[PDB]
């Protein structure tokens, strides 16, 4: 009711614990399984979708409410994927070759990003803090930067002349590039095939949770070396069966679910904060 | 000291109790979220436990003030006592030992539960005020141990969580610049009320007054009156200290301190 | 915030102000001018953004926070539309033949909207409240409804024959339309060529502001045949040149931002909140 | 009040000496596993520490009551004293800060040590019962602060680890549903005898005889007798607090509070 | 002497420590060392063994007291594996391609499982809770399962044709699946080449640990995507010899065998619990 | 200090912090970064370490402190690495063949080693301690091992024959050998190409951190195979462009020398401490 | 103290609140079902709304009784008591707040504040009697 005002809550120990609210957010909330083609190329049925609704609402949810969202490969779901659903799960096959890819995606979807235009034909830009990143994604992104002087002038590089410009990425389809912070970068990027954005890093995202599919922990969701946090929404499982895989996230979607959170940022009381 | 204080009011000077740990907060095992949300993984706020003439404090930061101006968080208290307390000899101690190891808190609606992985640092900047109608009657800053607090009926303790300037490695692995914040910083105070006088009749810890009265109405079965709470209960009692209600209250204490002197 | 969006707030009649906040507002924000093709056509320059630019840093916009996006038209604008910064001005030319669709522009853009899918194909579908409506857009929307009867019979329109259902729209790059609250409405739909949403009309938006350039009062961004409201993020200008319109932008810009209100900004550009 | 006792005992009348923060409980450190194994990673059970007026009790489940019949752990905590107390105030407390920390802890026969790293859970359905006679004088459900026994030889402080039913994602991270168990669901419970009346004597935190009596007894270096410990030990001396004992005791004491009238 | 009871036991906090019993559990306990055949290959040596069991002399292990046991490789050292000696050490080579094949056996060895007989003929079978699995070993493990509903009617398959069967093992040494607990499940297994039991996850197994020999830490021996404990008894090491690999199990078998505890359920007091 | 080592410090919980060190330790510090000759190649620019140096004086390191250290690869860098400045930075790509020669490389570089003489072809030689090993570098190490008994007599080698001792490394540019302790043992090395000597582990090395690029956490710095310790002086990053890495380690530095101590470098650059 | 008293339904005019310390007024807002055209046009159903509903409440206490001491409309001891302590410069002391605020005195009206200025009332009424 009091919207874009943060008011102190001081609650007290004692209160005595609610009951189990897990049946009435499995009744209420829509849950959302992102999957690669090849799962369903192995799993080789046309009614799996169907089974696997029946095999949730054993588990609460009520017909109708667990989605199944096909994406090719983490190249392609990287490319703005949009996640609406109350609780989203995205089973990522592991690539020892895409590792930085894979960890892109994750910190893209794992967290919660503010992003603002940016024209790098008309301005210079630089990374005020150690959350703000530049985020480019679209069907090929290739990023080069020449940082800049006190005197405007590139180091290293020349502002007229974009060959002699460092490469940061080529033919990305999401990239994440950190620069030194309080440096003017000159940017050349592909804006024609996909475009960039100024984005910070505001705080986690709850709703989603990322299952990699085989391979080791890999995932590095910030961009300090000294930090590599594993949280409770990365989860690692060994496969050989794609069946198996589905039958072990329908089994423990209690557990699942009780690793994510509903989006603070989509409800009504960050009305007039972000949104809503 | 009960009669001689009775027959003072009577003749309207003042009379003066004195207590040893006089129970004068009533049980409140309370915390606020200054900052908080769903996950309750990034908190800032204050948990405090008010009981008897003790109060642990204790303000946390999740962040431990890494996005904080100056990188300082500022924590304030204020209790307000129900009766003024006079020539109050106080303990203050910089830890409060009460926040200071894992817990897992209720919500404060009930809905959920939050946890709680304390790493404890000094108390930055305290300054413990003693108030009276508002005035500042006494000030202690980064001052511990025994404190006199002559004349007060309010408790203002104002503590800063200060970012360590300087880190050692493994210091600087607890706090990153980002969240998860797996650990959460803490600065405490513990303030113990070891002695004081009031002009109004209270429980403490070396007399048997409310013992002998509560003793009394549960052996022989009195109903719930008008005036006191079920059983005598103390926290409510001098959580609703009416006037009705200390004058109540000081008659059947001074006519058990007279039973007492027989029975 | 959100644990105490649900308690009062309580203020004193007599606290003296702080000091104005413009300054900062613009040292920390970013602007959007949305204007027509036209208008960049009309201009024939190609360095009228860095001008602009530097006219907004005159009149306190720090270099980088103002930015340009053009649309080619009304129509095409309308196709979701993105609103990038925290403060959207969009310079709407007026067209005598365009009134409901600038207003269908209007009212998406300068309202909070809640929009759930239409799976037309499967179910009838309701609109519950005044605040509900049906959002549609695409390449192409042509939709027509078959309102029903407690027994599902179509009223004036057989439920097989789509021939016989009524149009509200044809060939519409954006519509809102407004049945009859509490009647089943089959609907067919041009799926392939554009999506239609159920939508629920939060309430105002703060961020966006529509300039009408030229022509009169003709916007309704209220369905009620009672109201026409014309709020104070609605300005007209009339205009021979798109330069004077430009420098108009710029040298009322505080007056402008004055009318907009700050954290209505969503993470996302979207035009409308989606829940699936 | 020595000689008043004294006169009052040799006529056989009710006798009454009045203690702050009586020393009734014996000295004990001890736990109790009703769940363990060799390796002591799956532990179910009870650590207490009864110390003079105070008692800190902790129950521990290393699987958070995952597999309990309703999600909940009932732990009960039996104290037999070894006098009647009488008009007894007493703080109870939700958590035991003295097991709420991590330890490492000596088997129960000491051939190996097990690993105890508690996180603590606000205890459920607290009940306090004090007991006489096997009969419930005094029962206090869910209370906490001060609250009063009349009349008990028998404490019994039954409390419950509850799962908590809806949990953040650390909070449910901490407690996964199968071993191993990292982080162990404590519940506590602290309760302070303040003050209290028995018909026997007993040492307390105010009055000097014990401490008069030993002094003399090691000045003088007395040769151990056939009825106090060989120390004046008062653990030993309130364990096996007889007849013969109580008598021997109140002697010493009345002449020890006769001798301090003077020295 | 009271062997079906569970007792509690009551300790002091301040007893005493006794001495250490490392000497005399070294005496009187027995230790086996499993390895793969393509160690002993390296090795090339005739008498290794009884150099081994001299260098574990030196460490206080009598002679006799430390037994060798050669497997071949992963998958056919998973099929039943008999680990009989007081302290089990197994030498587990890490391939990046048997990640799941590993984790299997680690869980089949590294946890105590209370496994009753499996009829799929005559009966179908559920999974009551989340300890509860199928384990599958034999020459060659083919598993398909088909879920049926409260009707006993399946659920994306027919009972009578296998063919539409969902397969979730096939040509196994070892399979543990996990399938939604509360449903009824159909399963086709090649009984001749394969036995299936219902099992039981009681716990931890305290007297078997696993040496990874190679890459990055991959073993998830809890079927729950949430968690992947790594338990102190699976330990890691980094390798190019198997002299220096045996070496270093010889030097550190003291840290070896702390990590690990006497079988809980092989000694006296698990009489009548349900094993010695 | 030498004198006062032996004496205690006191201090008390109450004394305030000082103001922050670091920048004063920059502007008195030297900082070196180790890269890989693929790095310099795959930036293919000549006046990186220019520019490099003046985005570290953005951040606040004078110019001239910082240096650029190039290696070959992480074999050749094993050979007597030398640690030349007060911060080291070791930028270690990843490869999963070279699995333990990193963890070797690492387990020498982040801890300090005292080191003396060994006279293979005259002494037999013991490894008293857990913290004693063998470290043996140069252009190829080929290091054969007999244990021995009581009586000299070699077990499962005969002393004479080196061709039936046992083998532990083979053509290594370092390798930390670790036998069984108490146990004497004759060495046979290729004492003409690469030196052995009989070093202990003192402890950690505070000024040298190594960001391990690309790949999973697969360093082990300790024998003990029940521990593999991730200190904080052990960072991992994922990778696509090295310039992106240089930029991450530039922004970041004040987080990379957080981890690092001071007074941890040795009067001398060797990666160890000779006493002959 | 917590107990209800007296209790007024819709009553408007004189009402008598025989012995209370808190006063509770609860009114409602209820939208006129039935509104005449320029009625229905102030409240739309929906925003912007330009004109804004509002009820009031007005309570005056004409006269009263007190067990301790107040300031009044009629009579002039807090009048005396502070204009003597301001014409002789009287620096502020540790009962009564600075210049004798009345505001900040009743909004802290504790014991000893009562007390002094009973006090401090009886004696200005005395000298009223010759000044
Ligand atoms: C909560 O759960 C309890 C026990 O599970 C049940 O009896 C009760 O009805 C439920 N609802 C409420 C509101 O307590
Ligand atoms: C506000 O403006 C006043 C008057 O210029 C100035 O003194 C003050 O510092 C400004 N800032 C604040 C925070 O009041
Ligand atoms: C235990 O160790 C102590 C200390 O070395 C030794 O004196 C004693 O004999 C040992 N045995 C026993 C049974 O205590
Ligand atoms: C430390 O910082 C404070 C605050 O800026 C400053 O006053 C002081 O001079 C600095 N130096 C020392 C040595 O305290
Ligand atoms: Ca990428
Ligand atoms: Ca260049
Ligand atoms: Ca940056
Ligand atoms: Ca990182
Ligand atoms: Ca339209
Ligand atoms: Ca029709
Ligand atoms: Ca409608
Ligand atoms: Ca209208
Ligand atoms: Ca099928
Ligand atoms: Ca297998
Ligand atoms: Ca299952
Ligand atoms: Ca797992
Ligand atoms: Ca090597
Ligand atoms: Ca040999
Ligand atoms: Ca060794
Ligand atoms: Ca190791
Ligand atoms: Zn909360
Ligand atoms: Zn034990
Ligand atoms: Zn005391």
């Amino acid at each position: 009711q009091n919207y874009g005002i943060n008011l102190p809550i001081t609650g007290s120990m004692d209160t005595a614990y609610a009951n189990s609210t897990q049946e009435e957010t499995f009744l209420t909330s829509t849950l959302c399984l992102y999957y690669p083609t090849e799962a369903a190329t192995e799993i080789n049925d046309n009614s799996w979708k169907d089974t696997l609704s029946q095999l949730f609402l054993t588990k609460g949810w009520p017909t109708g409410s667990v989605y199944f969202k096909e994406y090719t490969d983490i190249a392609s779901f990287s490319v703005d994927p949009q996640l609406y659903c109350d609780y989203n799960v995205v089973l990522m096959k592991y690539d020892a070759t895409l590792q930085l890819d894979m960890s892109e995606l994750a910190d893209l979807i794992l967290n919660e990003w503010l992003c603002n235009p940016m024209d790098i034909t008309l301005y210079y830009y630089q990374q005020t803090d150690e959350a703000n990143k530049w985020i480019s994604m679209g069907s090929s992104c290739t990023i080069k930067v020449c940082p800049l002087n006190t005197q405007t002038l590139g180091i290293g590089c020349l502002t007229t002349d974009t060959a002699t410009f460092e490469e940061v990425a080529t033919a990305e389809k999401l990239v994440i590039t950190d620069v030194v912070d309080g440096v003017n970068h000159k940017l050349d990027v592909t804006t024609a095939t996909c475009t960039i954005r100024n984005c910070k890093k505001l705080g986690p995202r709850e709703n989603v949770a990322v299952i990699q599919v085989g391979g080791s922990d890999v995932l590095d969701i910030t961009a300090d070396p000294t930090t590599a946090p594993q949280t409770e929404r990365m989860m690692r499982i060994n496969w050989k069966k794609w069946w198996q895989v589905f039958y072990t996230v329908v089994d423990y979607v209690n557990q699942i679910i009780q690793a994510m959170s509903k989006r603070s940022r989509s409800l009504n009381s960050a009305a007039f904060y972000y949104r809503i | 000291e009960y009669i001689e204080n009775w027959n003072l009011q009577n003749r309207r000077q003042r009379t003066g109790f004195t207590f040893h740990k006089p129970n004068i907060f009533p049980y409140s095992a309370s915390f606020t979220l200054n900052r908080s949300q769903p996950a309750h993984d990034n908190l800032m706020g204050t948990m405090w436990l008010n009981a008897g003439s003790e109060i642990q404090v204790a303000g946390f930061d999740y962040s431990c003030a890494i996005n904080a101006p100056a990188n300082i968080q500022q924590f304030e208290h204020i209790v307000q006592l129900r009766r003024v307390l006079t020539t109050a000899t106080i303990t203050l101690l910089p830890d409060a030992e009460r926040f200071s190891f894992p817990r897992v808190i209720n919500s404060a609606d009930g809905a959920t539960t939050w946890y709680f992985n304390p790493v404890i640092l000094r108390p930055n900047n305290v300054e413990v005020e003693f108030l009276l109608n508002g005035q500042i009657i006494n000030t202690y800053q980064a001052r511990f141990g025994t404190i006199i607090a002559r004349n007060f009926d309010t408790i203002r303790l104002s503590f800063q969580l200060m970012r360590p300037p300087n880190m050692t490695p493994a210091v600087a692995a607890l706090f990153p610049n980002a969240q998860p914040f797996e650990h959460h910083a803490t600065v405490g105070l513990t303030l113990r009320i070891e002695s004081a006088v009031c002009e109004s009749v209270l429980a403490d810890a070396s007399k048997t007054m409310l013992a002998n009265v509560t003793s009394v109405r549960q052996e022989y079965a009195i109903p719930v009156g008008p005036v006191f709470p079920p059983g005598m209960n103390w926290t409510d009692l001098i959580t609703n200290y009416s006037p009705s209600r200390e004058d109540n209250l000081q008659r059947v204490f001074t006519v058990a301190s007279i039973r007492s002197m027989l029975v």
